[PDB]
């Protein structure tokens, strides 16, 4: 599982640090052991569509 | 008590969830 470049969210999601929002909180969060297992459970259902 | 700590670089956004270990 490949993360994107970390300079993408740093020039366009947290450009102004005076404010916060719903997106600007979630960037500083890491997946747990089971919340990564749900991402593995997402991509199984994208490959077998119906 | 019972607090945990890991390697984090988000100074604001992860310590919000650190009080969730307190509460």
């Amino acid at each position: 599982y490949i993360a994107p470049n970390p300079r993408i969210s740093s020039i366009t999601l947290t450009q102004r640090i005076t404010t916060t929002g719903p997106f600007a909180i979630l960037t500083g969060s890491t997946p747990t052991a089971q919340q990564l297992n749900d991402v593995r459970k997402i991509y199984l259902a994208l490959m077998f569509p119906g | 008590e019972g607090d945990v700590l890991s390697s984090d670089s988000g100074p604001l956004l992860s310590v919000f969830a650190l009080q969730e270990i307190m509460q």
